[PDB]
């Protein structure tokens, strides 16, 4: 009686949803065509899978997910891949014309005609669930249709459903590595749009995860697939508590009431440990103290942000495996003792712990090793102001000469929307500065 | 098998049943008394009998739109013989004996 | 006769239920199927104190399980002894708690309280002569505190004379189990002090501290911690159930342990405890028993018991024992540690005898006493509470479900007031 | 009757019963003879033996 | 002796009929053919109550079926136990009512009284010492309330000394089946207050409320809803047909439950009922019988029996049991809930014991009570009627077949007055 | 003893009548020749649409009319020649050609006499005739003119007996002719004062239903008939099958017609899921009902949201237990995107029939276990009358095409009265909806 609905919009959203849904299918023992494995014959399966899948009455399972995009290439690839029989035929909404990195296009001209179909599908999905915990959204911010439709659907869902919690695993551009040229524009516009419309936003820039892959997985030529696999592993570690018994359970609702001190401050950066290639795992003993100290390594952050430059506001970490509470306490005390990691003054208690019994599952053909212990760490810190400052500087460097603006002003959005977004970002930086001063 | 009759002890919705046509009160007696020892007499054969028409031309290219869709349903073929009641076919038949 | 009913809330509240009835079930000899295979009538002389009667001899727990989220409730069902409880006693919501007192005390829990009050009222009126309640809820959780405390508040209003037993779990700062724990803690105490009669504060630190320096075991789960507490609960309720030298129920315990009307927070512990590799050399005698009972480290509250002055305490020995070797020991302790006991109440330790020791042992002890050392807990919670409120951080949520600011200011003053009085007795002299 | 008892200021119940008593034309018509003419306004109703 | 004859009206009247006879046939041991195979003498002792002897050994129900459309009398005689209704008494026209309270009560019903009135009189002439009549009719159905009330209006005209009983199924507010439900709701009620000795209110909303929460069966059906009601009617008169301790004829029910002439509506229910998962873990003792009887969720009515005060109530114990607890337990209920029972009617509960229990169980009880809460049902029906009448909505269908809107206004005044009058005593004190 | 006689006029009426008859044939097991295999016995549910001849075959109590003989001939030479009565498929010698005046004053009177005689005989055998089902097309001259005259005579001779008509007005923007605005508007006065209940069946709305769900990009009129075929199937199916909660034809004009003037209600149908993927969703009654109110599935092209609902009665057929229906109905009220009028608190007439939906051979509809049909009279219907308003006024501005109606014997001034009827009708719809 506890279910979640995931929203995947944009090319990045679809390509990460594929990696998420292969892992979810593998973890519950559901083969790609939707049915239980034919011989099976153990009998009496416990239906944990209700959280992500839906029973059709006799046979296959239909996932509670919807894919959105305006270009048909990725959707056709999904409909022709191995998972063609898994998803419902009419929940893979596709358009005809691409957004072409233009935020105004997918937010004012062509994105408006897809939002009605998407909202209808969401409504038809919601009534099936009885314990709907909340919504999850995946979207690449540095893109046209991604940011545009993400902002539009979030705006509509904020009024259509109201108090239901929403979580966003957005992907901001790297500090210096980027594929587009106008990404700061739609990045800032989307950040302004979702600032007052999303409960939790997680930093997921690609450069940091590339560094993680190179340093730990011993892969010198990584591709997007490894990136999506790590993201899916993080999703699984986050949502494992809803379908597997554990010593101390946590819910989706017990996340955004513990990491949000003030409503404007809801951006945080993630971390995961251990991320080790078997070549080395064989040598170490991967205990719980080691993994919890590795979770706090600044080089192990999932975002290109240095926590050593700022204070911590609230830190939440979830464990899974054969961890015992006493060792978790002993490690948390040691971390609190350490001097290089400091918290904000008005937050004496800054840890929440989740304990689960199910060890992480291993996907065949993956890079990660099979281990008995792992931790997923989500913390809010003051150090996130630097990425906003850098993005504002990059935006200003172009906006001083009004470059590329005609591509935006000609498609329905007024000249002044850039200025108000800049003011909102300035206010965000001001708030992040004020929150950290000692009383 | 005289199971204790109490509420919620015997399911009612007969999932195993298929047809639910309403028998009218008028023939209700018809299926219990009348037809038990009676018969609409017979369609017997005949000793001397000594075939419908051609229907050989059914071109598919000139097929009218209103006919090619509504083909004969529930019939092996679109038969042509003109039905008649039992009495009609057997008019003026007789048998004889001496005793 | 003088039977009691149990209601538990929260995952910690629920979890203890799975173990709590497990040990109680075995003490009288109840099997997983629940049929009675008891050997001696001593296991049934007072069985109704915790069980009803139905057709076929099956005996059903007097259980009431309630929560905001079903997942934790689902697990308790499938384990061993998960078949005793009847469905009718169960209740569950649909939105969850979110560790937010507001959603647990004003808006969400408001709608569901009708069922529990109805179900709680069904059990009480049926019983012969209701004697009291035992509430096991967690202060560190949203649904726990919110629905929990409000459940304690409402019950007192309708019942004038019923006694109350409350077992809580205060959060210790070291094990920060919830960043919103400090705020929740202060709110819970404020409501508690006005209606709760007896409360036994058990620090999770001691459970962890106990698991390492007392039992000397490697890898305990929350079952063991759940195991440790469960012994304490049965420790207090046994005397009301079995033959003994001086029968003493819960209420008889209250009259001797609360010196003033609202200094009613007690401190409990267990003994004798020993490890697998260290339980062969010691000698099992009460004189060795008492030694481990008073020792501070074993006490199950992070508040050091040697930093304060004992006001009232009670001793509930288990198993057979002569009056002498228990009483003389108790007299010995009072005189030999004069400086640690108040001067204006003489012979201030109570003792009692129970004639049925726990199965598998020869002697055991359960201790409950009112000690000023408990002042350490509230102030430290007191200091933490003020720290987060001076910046209003996290204050918005409570205001998001009809609450308002002056509630928090009122609660803070009282808790600051409660600590104020509990120490003025420490320096008081005759 | 409905808006008739209110028409002549008489109780609702009596009128209905009064209607039945006059109705039995048969009883006064079943016997022999006794021709009648019931007009009460625009139209006239006449009867011979039968 | 003192038998009764039944008149059922409307489709809802016929279907509800299809069951109680079946159940009524079950208790007496009457096989579908009419051939007796009971086990003891008791089942045949009072067979006259609901059957007359016919040469050939099979028993004729004293049933008269009325409906304006032939379908209902068609299906009723086609399924199980449908051949016991003997063809002579069937009466049906050719038109049907179409939920038009006008159509079934002045247009077509007025034309048909002849045959049906003739048959009923004869059957009443058959009985030795008449007791009364029972009726099943649908208020929300145009024909039922239409044809049904006229006969009921007609029946009292000639049997001045026979008690009259009427089970009524008024439409609930939540889920509606007909849009003209409001209009026909009031007209039938207005005529129901002035003629019926006893009318029972049953809300279809409650039944489904009863089925999901108590029976816990996955897939109910109207047969099940029929099942529940069909039991009750057998509940009221059961003791009359069998020897017992305190015989309580239906008339005696009138004596002890009607405070004043115009308050002649009660609320009833049947229990105990067990689940597919609770039938083996509940308790079977007198306290269970009393505990569920007054429980809010068991009354077949949408009105909660706590929003007002019980003016009077009766409990008809069925089966063997210690009378001690029957009388004492009621004394248990009366005292603890004085505020909910008016204070000028001491000892305001009726009790009866019958020696023949239902087939398959040991204890049984059926409940009938007149409570002030019933005001809730008429107001919402009353409130709805005013909503549609101010706009003359759907007025033409009734204006064009002989009616004037003055009668509709007249109906409201009486219905409103009864609602006002019914609540006058709630604020009255002694 | 229940009888409903079907009256058809116009190719839209005939082809729709044609298709709907195969569906009724298969359901009762009637072979094309007219002899039931059957074998027991009883189960005379086929009476509702058939009459015994004493010994032998059975016939449909239907009359087919038209002025252009070609269409009727095809049925007379098709597969079903052995079913209908030879002397009930009246055909003329000339067509009207959309000159509504032609079908009302010139050519019709030479056919009205025989048609009235036919309706005379068919009803004579019945006992409790509930009414008539009249299927016609207003977007045509010959159909409408006969469609108009026949409606007038039915009231006069019989009077209070029920009457139902499934008219098909022209689409919002897709049209087959260019004179429909005259024949569409002028018919309204004919059908507003004489028929108790009538439903809109705008074609281009169905094309949306077929395209969105069945996944057929090249439909034809024949498939359009079938969807209409099922609609009539569920409305009348309650009258020839046993169930837990029945409904009658007479019990529709008393739950969907607040006043004599307002007698236009819209239909909807679901589920319609192609068997290609029909079993990727659970077909629960909870999900099925929601599809009923969905704006994208409305049978007639009008957005129901623009106004308020007055009274919607839904008929259930399948294995749905009333326990499910009660819960789902509650949900529809709760939603904040659908609202009811101020003066109608209760507006549902719920009917249930156990018999499942029959899947015809050669069709496109898949086989499902539950279905529900909605017949609701909503304020949104103003759109259809609003849009036809502009077309008639504009094209009439300069007397375009009027000259073909003047010379046929139809008075020029008559069009003066007709326009008001819409004005009179148009004002009431807005008038009723305003809050009190
Ligand atoms: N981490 C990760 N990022 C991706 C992936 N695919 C695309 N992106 C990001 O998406 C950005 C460009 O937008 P796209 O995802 O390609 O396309 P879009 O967001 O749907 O917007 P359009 O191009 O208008 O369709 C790039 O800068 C990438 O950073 C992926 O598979 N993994
Ligand atoms: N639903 C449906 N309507 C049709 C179909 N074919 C024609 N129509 C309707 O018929 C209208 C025009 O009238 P006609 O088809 O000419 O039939 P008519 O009104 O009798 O006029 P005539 O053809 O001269 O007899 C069009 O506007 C269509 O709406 C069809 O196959 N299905
Ligand atoms: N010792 C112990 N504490 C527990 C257990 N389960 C929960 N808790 C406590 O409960 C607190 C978290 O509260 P939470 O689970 O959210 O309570 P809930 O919201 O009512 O379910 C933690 O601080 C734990 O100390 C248990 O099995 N043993
Ligand atoms: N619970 C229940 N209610 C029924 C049943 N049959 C009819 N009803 C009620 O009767 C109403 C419809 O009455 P209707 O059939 O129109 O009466 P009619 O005029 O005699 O046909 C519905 O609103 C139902 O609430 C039944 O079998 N069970
Ligand atoms: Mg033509």
């Amino acid at each position: 009686m506890r279910e979640v609905i995931s929203i995947h919009v944009g090319q990045g959203g679809i390509q990460v949803g594929n990696a998420c849904w292969e892992l979810f299918c593998l973890e519950h023992g559901i083969q790609p065509d939707g049915q239980m494995p034919s011989d099976k014959t153990i009998g009496g399966g416990d239906d944990a899978f209700n959280t992500f899948f839906s029973e059709t009455g006799a046979g296959k399972h239909v996932p509670r997910a919807v894919f959105l995009d305006l270009e048909p290439t990725v959707i056709d690839e999904v409909r022709t891949g191995t998972y063609r029989q898994l998803f419902h035929p009419e929940q893979l909404i596709s358009g005809k014309e691409d957004a072409a990195n233009n935020f105004a296009r997918g937010h004012y001209t062509i994105g408006k005609e897809i939002v009605d179909l998407c909202l209808d599908r969401i409504r038809k999905l919601a009534d099936n669930c009885t314990g709907l915990q909340g919504f999850l959204v995946f979207n690449s911010v540095g893109g046209g249709t991604g940011s545009g439709l993400g902002s539009l659907l979030l705006e509509r869902l904020s009024v259509d459903y109201g108090k239901k919690s929403k979580l966003g695993f957005t992907i901001y551009p790297s500090p210096q590595v980027s594929t587009a040229v106008v990404e700061p524009y739609n990045s800032i516009l989307s950040t302004h749009s979702l600032l007052e419309h999303t409960d939790v936003a997680v930093m997921l820039d690609n450069e940091a995860i590339y560094d993680i892959c190179r340093r730990n997985l011993d892969i010198e030529r990584p591709t997007y697939t490894n990136l999506n696999r790590l993201i899916a592993q993080v999703i699984s570690s986050l949502t494992a508590s809803l379908r597997f018994d554990g010593a101390l359970n946590v819910d989706i609702t017990e996340f955004q009431t513990n990491l949000v001190p003030y409503p404007r401050i809801h951006f945080m950066l993630s971390s995961y440990a251990p991320i080790i290639s078997a070549e080395k795992a064989y040598h170490e003993q991967l205990s719980v103290a080691e993994i919890t100290n590795s979770a706090f390594e600044p080089a192990n952050m999932m975002a290109k942000c240095d926590p050593r430059h700022g204070k911590y506001m609230a830190c939440s970490m979830m464990y899974r495996g054969d961890v015992v509470p006493k060792d978790v306490n002993a490690s948390i005390a040691t971390i609190k003792t350490k001097r290089t990691i400091q918290f904000v003054d008005w937050c004496p208690t800054g840890f929440k712990v989740g304990i689960n019994y199910q060890p992480p599952t291993v996907v065949p053909g993956g890079d990660l090793a099979k281990v008995m212990r792992a931790v997923c760490m989500i913390s809010n810190s003051t150090a996130i102001a630097e990425v906003f400052s850098r993005l504002d500087h990059k935006f200003d460097l172009m906006y001083a000469k009004r470059a590329f603006v005609h591509w935006y002003v000609g498609e329905g959005m007024e000249e002044g929307e850039f200025s108000e977004a800049r003011e909102d970002l300035a206010a965000l930086e001001k708030d992040y500065e004020e929150v950290g001063i000692e009383t | 098998s005289g199971f204790p009759k109490l509420p919620g002890f015997v399911p009612t919705q007969p999932i195993e049943q298929t047809s639910f046509k309403r028998v009218s009160a008028a023939k209700q007696e018809y299926n219990r008394d009348y037809l038990h020892k009676n018969v609409p007499p017979v369609v017997y054969p005949l000793p001397r009998q000594v075939p419908p028409s051609q229907k050989g031309m059914f071109n598919p290219n000139y097929m009218s739109t209103t006919h090619d869709t509504y083909r004969p349903v529930n019939c092996p073929n679109d038969v042509t013989e003109l039905y008649q009641p039992t009495w009609v076919k057997m008019d003026r038949q007789v048998l004889r004996f001496n005793a | 006769m003088r039977e009691i009913v149990h209601i538990q809330g929260g995952q910690c509240g629920n979890q203890i239920g799975a173990k709590f009835w497990e040990v109680i079930s075995d003490e009288h000899g109840i099997d997983p199927t629940g049929t009675y295979h008891g050997d001696s009538d001593l296991q049934l002389e007072r069985i109704n104190v915790y069980y009803n009667e139905a057709t076929g001899g099956r005996y059903v727990p007097r259980a009431i399980l309630m929560d905001l989220e079903p997942g934790t409730m689902d697990s308790v069902r499938a384990g061993p002894f998960g078949q005793l409880f009847r469905p009718d006693n169960f209740v569950f919501g649909q939105t969850g708690a979110g560790n937010n007192w507001a959603k647990g005390h004003y808006t969400e829990g408001a709608e569901l309280i009708d069922s529990v009050l109805d179900v709680v009222r069904k059990e009480a009126e049926g019983c012969d002569c209701l004697q009291g309640f035992q509430i096991t809820h967690s202060l560190g959780g949203g649904t726990g505190s919110g629905m929990g405390t409000l459940l304690i508040s409402k019950v007192r209003e309708e019942y004038p004379d019923r006694i109350m037993e409350t077992f809580s779990v205060v959060p210790s700062p070291k094990v920060s189990d919830t960043v919103v724990e400090p705020y929740n803690a202060t709110l819970s105490v404020h409501q508690l002090v006005e209606n709760a009669d007896e409360c036994m504060v058990i620090d999770n630190e001691a459970l962890y501290d106990i698991c390492f320096r007392t039992l000397k075991l490697t890898t305990p789960t929350y079952g063991d911690l759940n195991h440790l507490v469960s012994a304490a609960m049965s420790g207090v309720t046994c005397c009301l159930r079995f033959p003994g030298q001086l029968n003493s129920d819960l209420r008889k315990l209250a009259v001797n342990l609360i010196p003033f009307p609202r200094l009613h927070f007690f401190m409990i512990g267990f003994a004798p405890l020993t490890s697998r590799g260290s339980q062969q050399y010691r000698a099992l005698t009460v004189p060795e028993l008492t030694q481990q009972m008073f020792d501070a480290k074993n006490m199950m509250c992070a508040a050091d018991p040697r930093h304060g002055r004992y006001l009232t305490a009670s001793a509930l020995f288990r198993g057979r024992m002569s009056t002498k070797e228990v009483d003389e020991q108790m007299l010995n302790v009072q005189n030999k540690n004069s400086s640690y006991f108040v001067e204006w109440i003489p012979n201030n330790i109570k003792s009692s005898i129970c004639d049925i020791p726990p199965k598998g042992l020869k002697m055991a002890v359960t201790f409950v006493g009112n000690s000023t050392a408990i002042q350490e807990m509230f102030k430290r919670v007191a200091e933490q509470f003020t720290a987060m409120f001076r910046r209003k951080a996290f204050l918005h949520w409570y205001t998001g479900e009809g609450m308002d600011e002056m509630e928090f200011t009122e609660a803070e003053s009282n808790m600051n007031d409660l600590v104020s009085e509990y120490q003025q007795y420490q320096d008081a002299t005759a | 009757a409905g808006p008739i008892a209110a028409s002549c200021y008489l109780g609702k119940d009596v009128v209905s019963s009064a209607h039945n008593a006059f109705i039995q034309a048969v009883s006064d018509l079943t016997t022999l003879g006794h021709g009648l003419n019931i007009d009460f306004g625009f139209v006239k109703v006449y009867v011979q033996d039968r």
